[PDB]
């Protein structure tokens, strides 16, 4: 399963 | 930022036999940026139905892709893969060789 | 034995020509199993191996939603990176992410990955401790500090340890027939005239899975003069191919030996012409 990036750069 | 020149191998799925149907692969790796144009040709004419895998990249971030089409090797038919990429000041054509 | 789940994600900006193109590809070991490509009219996360096809709609929905969240994140990241780097506006740039988990015989997480690149170069990466970040540069340092304040490492760690390995396990179940196979290489040597003094010997390894292999020439049982070694390549039928070639003096062909190490070989092969 794919997990999105938590926080912006 | 840094351009990486595609490395190209053109080769058959199975060892080629004159007259027998087979798959011709054009495997293009180690390039950046990802925009690339890849055609496969028989006797210098574009082959129409050419499948591309989804583009992916390696551990080292460099992009790769597989183009493939059906072909039947013969004594006199020649096949090639032609790649255009911004790293290259002209299109690179690689001719299929039986002995790769 | 060891296994891996990995995702490879790329956004490329296309300024004046639309929103960045966004693609994510999923692999289990050397096998592709899923993708999401924004280029579609109604983009959805999608199966790319027969054995994923019987996953229900809730799987593709959830995965779609997560891919679309990342799409928006990648658009923001491209804008931000360009600002942090002081780059001229316009221009196509790329942001990439590679993530997933490795397991041993163990089914405890052996290694986890969460790494990123901008324009093809390292940007930031989670270290093997799964707690700290390596920033590739002064720009990525801003990001690191921000991910430190948010506690992102521990969040990713829970994924890496929990859901990542849990779903790798399911995938190996669903694809057990194919994913668990070992196809041993068929090897042979071909002889090609070079010149009145020499010839090329080409050692081939064909039809093997998984991709990993060692293929080499020796001269008198010592390792080995230039050798051409091509990059391991897909046959396109889920097996791989490789060859190594060496130019040899006429009449000393029998001196040289080809050697093939691979998981599906009981005993490493030695071929001689």
């Amino acid at each position: 399963k794919y997990r999105q990036v938590a926080s912006h750069v | 930022m840094i351009q990486k020149t595609p490395q190209i191998q053109v080769y058959s799925r199975h060892p080629p036999e004159n007259g027998k149907p087979n798959i011709l692969n054009c495997y293009v790796t180690q390039f950046h940026p990802p925009h690339i144009e890849i055609q496969m040709l028989k006797n210098g004419k574009k082959i129409p139905k050419v499948e591309m895998s989804d583009m992916s990249f390696s551990k080292d971030w460099s992009f790769y892709i597989l183009a493939h089409t059906e072909f039947t090797p013969t004594e006199t038919d020649t096949y090639a893969c032609r790649v255009k990429h911004d790293s290259m000041a002209e299109p690179k054509t690689v001719y299929w060789d039986r002995d790769m | 034995g060891p296994h891996s789940l990995r995702y490879f994600v790329t956004a490329v900006s296309r300024p004046g020509l639309g929103e960045p193109r966004f693609i994510a590809v999923g692999y289990v070991d050397d096998t592709q199993f899923v993708r999401f490509d924004s280029d579609a009219d109604n983009p959805r996360f999608e199966p790319r191996a027969p054995w994923m096809e019987q996953e229900g709609p809730e799987y593709w929905e959830e995965q779609t939603q997560r891919a679309k969240s990342d799409e928006q994140w990648f658009r923001v990241s491209l804008r931000t990176a360009q600002r942090y780097y002081n780059q001229s506006k316009g221009g196509s740039h790329t942001f990439q992410r590679m993530f997933g988990c490795d397991v041993g015989s163990d089914w405890r997480l052996l290694r986890g990955y969460q790494q990123f690149a901008y324009d093809g170069r390292d940007y930031i990466a989670l270290n093997e401790d799964l707690k700290t970040w390596t920033a590739a540069d002064t720009a990525a340092l801003i990001t690191r500090r921000k991910w430190e304040q948010a506690g992102d490492a521990e969040y990713y760690r829970a994924y890496l340890e929990g859901e990542c390995v849990e779903w790798l396990r399911r995938y190996l179940e669903l694809g057990n027939e194919t994913l668990l196979r070992t196809d041993s290489p068929k090897a042979h040597v071909t002889y090609h005239p070079r010149s009145q003094v020499d010839v090329t010997l080409r050692c081939w390894a064909l039809g093997f899975y998984p991709a990993d292999i060692t293929l080499t020439w020796q001269l008198n049982g010592e390792d080995l003069q230039d050798m051409e070694l091509v990059e391991t390549r897909p046959a396109g039928d889920g097996t791989f191919q490789k060859w190594a070639a060496v130019v040899v003096p006429l009449g000393k062909e029998q001196n040289y030996t080809c050697h093939v190490h691979h998981k599906g070989l009981p005993e490493p092969l030695t071929l001689r012409w």
